[PDB]
RNA sequence: CCAGGGCUACACACGUGCUACAAUGGCGCAUACAAAGAGAAGCGACCUCGCGAGAGCAAGCGGACCUCAUAAAGUGCGUCGUAGUCCGGAUUGGAGUCUGCAACUCGACUCCAUGAAGUCGGAAUCGCUAGUAAUCGUGGAUCAGAAUGCCACGGUGAAUAC
RNA sequence: UCCUCCUAAAGAGUAACGGAGGAGCACGAAGGUUGGCUAAUCCUGGUCGGACAUCAGGAGGUUAGUGCAAUGGCAUAAGCC
């Protein structure tokens, strides 16, 4: 809930995702930026969200283009 | 010793009746002059007093069945009312069978198999639950619409 | 039939909105106005419109500002 | 009635031209409709087969036959003898009128219409329909209603193939997909 | 009354009774009287067919009961599917806005059993 | 030294509190009576925009003058007539605003919709002797933002002590 | 004490502390007559409906039914209205 700012994404991802559109599905993406929100652009690939210990890999998809990256990476264990 | 036990679907809260002047008489004129009272809930009212006075006719006002006066009897808005009229023949005047007569008040959420059940309790066993409801002893008529009661 | 003990059966004037005007005989004693009939219903079109809630991405674009 | 004529009218010849009979009395046709309401639980509220009984009656200006179970069932608890659903079987100019007060205004009422399955067929040229409710038809003025009770329908025709009685409920206009 | 599900109540204010829809409030409701033109202060019995007539239409503007019941139903089922942080606390039913679980949130949870 | 996470985890138990369960009350309109305190990368009028949280320009003030800042219970009229209710506000979906590099885990507030438990609380147990108890609002420290806690101020204002 | 089957050797009968089961009733209809009707079991299509309920077709053929144990019967039905 980012007001009238526009979408925040960390600019160290952009450049990730926008370099790796070029080339099209490599291996997936590591990073720890779980605050950047997911543009439409990076629809398609495997970025690896660090939720603490252990890098996640979510597949993103057209329903997952509004929600930041961290909704996507349960942070802490139960049962 | 027949095991009745009436229960309350709906418990209703504050007061239950309230009845505000209800003058009435039939050729006598002044049957009760100028009734004015409120039921609470859980209330035993017995209502006293003997002989050709509207000793009833104050039940037969309150369900309705005899229009007052003067006067409006205002109940619980959930307020249902289980009747056990002291003249009752007009329900058995009918001959149907007695478990047809008990079944006719079968709620919604109960079998022919718990609708027996109150028959057991009340002592109708295999042969007088085949006796045309016109045919029954005065007791035996009392506890049947007592198992009317307990079955609404 | 069986000496009555059927329900009455007599001719109705059943009009749509759009009208479709049809004399019908039913079990209601009573005129009806209701909706659209097959005539012209919307099946070629109905469905077609049915799926209208779908698409986060032209709402991300829409919001778009900055 | 009026589908009978439009029958006899039009559905013959365009039936006899496509599937090269050779006589007016070949070319299939409907021969009744079944309509029943299995309640199932008449053994868990008797009345409530009284109520089934007047919204059939009401859908179908015809008494239903109270049906009694056939075999003791351990499955359902449920015994020879005991009422079981209704039932009620249309023909001639009832049944027409019938099938014609379904087709134009009882079938497009249903919520989330999609389109009758064609896949519905019993290898020999009957059809068979489940409708869910029966408020979709415009006999119920939402004052009977405890129950979201719904009819099966049943068309029985005289059809040898079903492929031959695809096409007779076709011309009809049926709400086919 | 008769309104897109049932508008039953009676003997009630019309900017009151018309809350009794899945989908009307209080300000939607008042916004649906002021622009039909009846007064809040008027009964639904003394609201004759004159002005009913338009107010079955007006209504049909905002979504109602048989749509919302199942457009929220829509909402809450995208996000168990979609696997979502928001979707993970609906299947276990556990509050969803980020608060205590610790002692409180029995309307999420339930009764309190041992 | 750094990035991300945790202290916010939830079958459960306990302590201290806030809001209620309504009619000596809820809501709408109108109109009275305070004390104390804070402010310079701070408080920020008036005007315009927005249903609203707020936004744009922006005077005054390191101050008995300027701002936060409209006290609320109350009073007058109207409606609701004992219902899970025009009580209650949890929970949830959608749409936002503002601080802040950044609001997913994990902020506050606003708008529209849904509207739960709750109809005076078992054994038991706590505070209070007069401007006290009860209730009603106001401010400050901490603080970029973030209190129902803590500290502080006033309004109405009792019962009883053999 | 009575009833049914096997031992019982293709007429009747035939024993054992031989092998197996039943009876000490029921029904004013479950008796009489007249008129009609035909089952079990799966195979295909449908609201709750499910392996199994009611519906509609087809195969099947009496593999069902008989107030009560077994044997012999029963469609012209002795079975069901
Ligand atoms: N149906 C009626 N028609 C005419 N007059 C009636 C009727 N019912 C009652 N009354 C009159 O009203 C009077 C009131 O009778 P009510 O039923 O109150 O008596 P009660 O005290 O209940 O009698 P009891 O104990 O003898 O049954 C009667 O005595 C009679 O005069
Ligand atoms: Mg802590
Ligand atoms: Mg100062
Ligand atoms: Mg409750
Ligand atoms: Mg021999
Ligand atoms: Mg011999
Ligand atoms: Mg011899
Ligand atoms: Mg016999
Ligand atoms: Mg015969
Ligand atoms: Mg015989
Ligand atoms: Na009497
Ligand atoms: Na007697």
């Amino acid at each position: 809930r980012s007001l009238k700012k526009g979408p925040f994404i960390d600019l160290h991802l952009l450049k990730k995702v926008e370099k790796a559109v070029e080339s099209g599905d490599k291996k997936p993406l590591r990073t720890w930026s779980r605050r950047s929100t997911i543009f439409p652009n990076m629809i398609g690939l495997t970025i690896a969200v660090h939720n603490g210990r252990q890098h996640v890999p979510v597949f993103v998809t057209d329903e997952m283009v509004g929600h930041k990256l961290g909704e996507f990476a349960p942070t802490r264990t139960y049962r | 010793n027949p095991f009745i036990r009436f229960e309350q679907d709906k418990k209703l809260f504050r007061n239950a009746l309230e009845v505000e002047g209800l003058t009435k008489g039939f050729d006598n004129g002044p049957l009760f002059k100028n009734l004015n009272l409120l039921l609470e809930v859980g209330e035993k009212l017995a209502v006293l007093g003997t002989n050709g006075v509207g000793k009833s006719t104050l039940l037969k006002t309150l369900v309705g069945d005899l229009q007052p006066d003067s006067g409006t009897v205002k109940w619980s808005e959930n307020a249902r009312i289980g009747y056990y009229a002291q003249d009752h023949e007009y329900e058995f005047e009918n001959d149907l069978t007695v478990f047809e007569w008990m079944s006719q008040w079968k709620q919604e959420g109960d079998d022919e198999q718990a609708v027996r059940s109150i028959l057991g309790r009340l002592l109708f066993s295999q042969d007088d639950i085949k006796k045309p409801a016109k045919v029954l002893s005065g007791g035996e008529k009392g506890r049947m619409l007592f198992g009317k009661l307990m079955m609404q | 039939m069986k000496k009555d003990i059927h329900p009455k059966y007599e001719e109705i004037t059943a009009s749509c909105s759009c009208g479709n005007v049809m004399k019908i005989r039913s079990t209601v004693g009573h005129d009806l106005n209701l909706d659209v009939c097959s005539k012209c219903h919307p099946f070629f079109t109905g469905k077609q419109r049915d799926v209208a809630t779908g698409g986060r991405v032209d709402r991300f674009n829409k919001r778009f500002n900055i | 009635a009026k589908l009978h004529d439009y029958y006899k009218d039009e559905v013959v010849k365009k039936l006899m031209t496509e599937f090269n009979y050779n006589s007016v009395m070949q070319v299939p046709r409907v021969e009744k409709i079944t309509l029943n309401m299995g309640v199932g639980e008449a053994i868990a509220d008797k009345k409530l087969l009284d109520n089934a009984a007047a919204d059939l009656a009401a859908i179908s200006g015809q008494k239903p036959l109270i049906t009694k179970a056939r075999k003791s069932v351990a499955g359902f608890k449920i015994r020879q003898g005991y009422p079981i659903g209704c039932k009620v079987t249309l023909r001639g100019e009832r049944m027409w009128e019938f099938f014609e007060r379904l087709i134009t205004i009882a079938v497009p009422r249903i919520r989330d219409f999609r389109g009758l399955s064609a896949k519905s067929f019993d290898g020999r040229g009957n059809y068979s329909m489940g409708v869910r409710e029966q408020i979709i038809f415009p006999e119920i003025d939402y004052d009977k209603v405890d129950r979201v009770r719904g009819l099966d329908i049943t068309i029985t025709t005289t059809a040898k193939s079903d492929e031959e009685g695809r096409a007779l409920l076709a011309a009809f206009d049926f709400p086919f997909r | 009354a008769r309104i897109a599900g049932i508008n039953i109540p009676d003997h009630k204010h019309a900017v009151i009774a018309l809350t009794s829809i899945y989908g009307v409030g209080k300000t939607r409701s008042k916004a649906i009287l002021a622009a039909a033109g009846i007064a809040e202060d008027v009964k639904i019995s003394e609201l004759s067919e004159g002005q009913i007539d338009t107010l079955r239409d007006e209504v049909a503007k905002f979504v109602v009961e048989g749509d919302l019941r199942r457009e929220i139903s829509m909402s809450i089922k995208r996000l168990m599917d979609l696997g979502c942080y928001r979707g993970l606390r609906h299947r276990r039913g556990l509050p969803v806005r980020g608060q205590r679980t610790k002692t409180n949130a029995r309307t999420r949870k339930g009764p309190r059993k041992p």
